[PDB]
C-alpha cells in the first residue's frame, strides 16, 4: 500500500495472509468470507506467464494478523486448505478479466475479536455504493513503494472512478467485472495498492445498516501511485452467483 | 453472514476507527 | 524476514 497508514488492531479482522511453505513468504491477501471460506483474485494462484500454479499443499492461510513478519503467538490462526477453485472463465492471456478465486479451509476456524469474516454486497447494496467518488478502503502487507515492505497491515482510502477515465489511463481493455479507484493527478490525494497486496479487500461501509461489506479484490494496475494510472479490481458483485455457486455445491 | 460486517472492537462497542468516517462522509 | 511458524503447520 502506498502512502497508507498503520491499521489499528482488529480494523480489518477479515484481512488473510496467504503464505508460502517453501520459501516461507508472502504471496498476496485475501479475505474470510465465512468460517471455511476465504476469497482471493485468482493470479494470486495461477499465472502462466510467470510459471505460477499453486496448488493446495503449497499454501497456508494466516488469519488474525497485524504484523507481516511475525507469528503472533495466540492471536492468529493458521490454515491448511481443501479444496482452490478458480473462475472458469479467469483470463490470464490477455487483461486478467474475472481475477477470483476461492479457498475451502481443512477445518473452520473460530472468530474473536481478531478474526471476523466480510459480507459480500446484494444488488441493492452495490448498486447504491458503487458510485464514482465513494470511497472505499484496501488493506494489504505489500510494498510501501514501487521501487520499503511494512512491519504492520496497512490501509488506504481510495475513490472509485468514473469507467471512462479508467479506460483512457491504459490500453488494456477493461471489462465489466473491473472498476477501477484512485485520487486523480489533480485531486493533490495519492494512495494505492502495490506488489504483496493483490488478492485482498476493498470494502466499504454501508450507511444503511452499518455493516462493512467487500466490493471488490486488488487485481492489477501499472505501477504503484504513478499519476495518471489507477488501481483495478475485480467487480464482486458481477461474479457473486458464481460465488453462491461453487459454495453451495461445495459446502 | 448475519454476523458478517460488524467487527467486535468497533461496531459491536460502537468504536469508530479513525478513517472511517472519510468513506461516509463521501457518500453523498 | 518472516519468523519462524510451528512446525505442526507443515507436517
Ligand atoms: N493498484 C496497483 N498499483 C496495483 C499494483 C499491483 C502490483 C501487483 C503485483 C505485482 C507483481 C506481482 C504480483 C503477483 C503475481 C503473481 C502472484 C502474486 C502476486 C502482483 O499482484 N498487484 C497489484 C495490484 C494493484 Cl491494485
Ligand atoms: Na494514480
Amino acid at each position: 500500500i502506498v502512502e497508507g497508514s498503520d491499521a489499528e488492531i482488529g480494523m480489518s479482522p477479515w484481512q488473510v495472509m496467504l503464505f508460502r511453505k517453501s520459501p516461507q513468504e508472502l504471496l498476496c491477501g485475501a479475505s474470510l468470507i465465512s468460517d471455511r471460506w476465504v476469497l482471493t483474485a485468482a493470479h494470486c494462484l495461477l499465472y502462466p506467464p510467470w510459471d505460477k500454479n499453486f496448488t493446495e499443499n503449497d499454501l497456508l492461510v494466516r488469519i488474525g494478523k497485524h504484523s507481516r513478519t511475525r507469528y503472533e503467538r495466540n492471536i492468529e490462526k493458521i490454515s491448511m486448505l481443501e479444496k482452490i477453485y478458480i473462475h472458469p472463465r479467469y483470463n490470464w492471456r490477455e487483461n486478467l478479466d474475472r481475477d477470483i478465486a476461492l479457498m475451502k479451509l481443512k477445518k473452520p476456524v473460530a472468530f474473536s475479536d481478531y478474526i471476523h469474516p466480510v459480507c459480500l454486497p446484494d444488488r441493492e447494496t452495490a448498486a447504491s455504493l458503487l458510485q464514482a467518488g465513494y470511497k472505499g478502503r484496501v488493506t494489504g502487507w505489500g510494498n510501501l513503494k514501487e521501487t520499503g515492505q511494512p512491519s504492520v497491515l496497512q490501509v488506504v482510502n481510495l475513490p472509485i472512478v468514473e469507467r471512462p477515465v479508467c479506460k483512457d489511463s491504459t490500453r488494456i481493455r477493461i471489462t465489466d467485472n473491473m472498476f477501477c479507484a484512485g485520487y486523480k493527478p489533480d485531486e493533490g490525494k495519492r494512495g494505492d495498492a502495490c506488489e504483496g497486496d493483490s488478492g485482498g479487500p476493498f470494502v466499504m461501509k454501508s450507511p444503511f445498516n452499518n455493516r462493512w461489506y467487500q466490493m471488490g479484490i486488488v487485481s492489477w494496475g501499472e505501477g504503484c501511485d504513478r499519476d495518471g494510472k489507477y488501481g483495478f479490481y475485480t467487480h464482486v458483485f458481477r461474479l457473486k452467483k458464481w460465488i453462491q455457486k461453487v459454495i453451495d455445491q461445495f459446502g | 453472514e448475519a454476523d458478517c460486517g460488524l467487527r467486535p472492537l468497533f461496531e459491536k462497542k460502537s468504536l469508530e476507527d479513525k478513517t472511517e468516517r472519510e468513506l461516509l462522509e463521501s457518500y453523498i | 524476514d518472516f519468523e519462524e511458524i510451528p512446525e505442526e503447520y507443515l507436517q
